[PDB]
């Protein structure tokens, strides 16, 4: 819906739509709203990746939201715990190693 | 390199199962052999591992970090191959 | 060599089952000589071994690693 002059997205799941209302599919300008942050935590992101299906929209996460309670890694033995850890903490963990990881 | 050999897989120890990074299994014939032989697995599926009990001698099933997927391989008869140290009774009874 | 014709082998370690070459199986009733030799039998026959219950006189069951498919054995 619109808020000011943009859009925003809500993620209640009980509203449905009308019989004969058409279908459109969702171009990258709506794909972009629904994997953002709150407008307010922009300056304060970092970027890790890009999402898979469709490779066109960057992700961005909130310092204070991630590391500030437990955070887990997981993987399998003989799949790359050792190498997905390394390259993992390596892109997480440059401009604020002030973290413990004993 | 530790390799482990035996015909009892399911009443082997859990963790000699565990040390082996690559597996070349041969034909195990019982099928209560495979209640605890399920956890065998560490990179497959079950959907291969259903096919052992009736493998013929000489073939077996690879699976590891060195396949992109589980293969069933028909290795070639070595030359020259074993030979055997036990007799029959039909060459005592010739007398 | 050990061929052993008893009634009761449940007094026998479980563990040796697994070097005998042929199993055989009579009229069976009892529960722990039966539930023994389904403890130790070679999966894929399940039709002939509920049915032994209609078995006429002298009718019998006999197959193993000699006989690679199960067999119904009367003995001339
Ligand atoms: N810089 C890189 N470029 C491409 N692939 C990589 C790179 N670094 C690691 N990998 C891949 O990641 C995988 C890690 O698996 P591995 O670390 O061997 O698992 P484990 O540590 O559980 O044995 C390897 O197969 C390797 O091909
Ligand atoms: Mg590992």
């Amino acid at each position: 819906k619109r808020e000011l002059n943009g859009y925003v997205f809500i993620s209640e799941d009980w509203r449905l739509p009308a019989l004969g209302s058409s279908a459109v599919p969702l171009t990258s300008d709506f794909l972009n709203i629904i994997y953002s942050i709150d407008k307010e935590e922009l300056p304060k992101a970092v970027e890790l990746g890009v999402d898979s299906r469709t490779k066109t929209v960057k992700i961005f996460a909130s310092v204070d939201k991630l590391l500030s309670r437990h955070l887990a890694v997981l993987g399998s033995t003989g799949y790359g715990k050792s190498n997905f850890n390394a390259l993992l903490t390596r892109k997480v963990s440059e401009k604020y190693p002030n973290s413990r990881i004993v | 390199s530790l390799i482990v050999s035996t015909q009892r897989p399911s009443e082997l120890s859990p963790t000699v199962l565990a040390m082996c990074s690559n597996w070349f299994s041969l034909r195990l014939t019982n099928e209560r052999d495979l209640q605890a032989l399920r956890y065998a697995m560490e990179s497959g599926n079950e959907q291969i591992l259903k096919q052992i009990s009736g493998l013929p001698r000489g073939d077996a099933v690879a699976f590891g970090s060195a396949f992109n997927l589980p293969v069933r391989i028909s290795i070639n008869q070595a030359r020259p191959g074993p030979k055997s140290s036990d007799a029959v009774f039909s060459e005592e009874w010739a007398n």
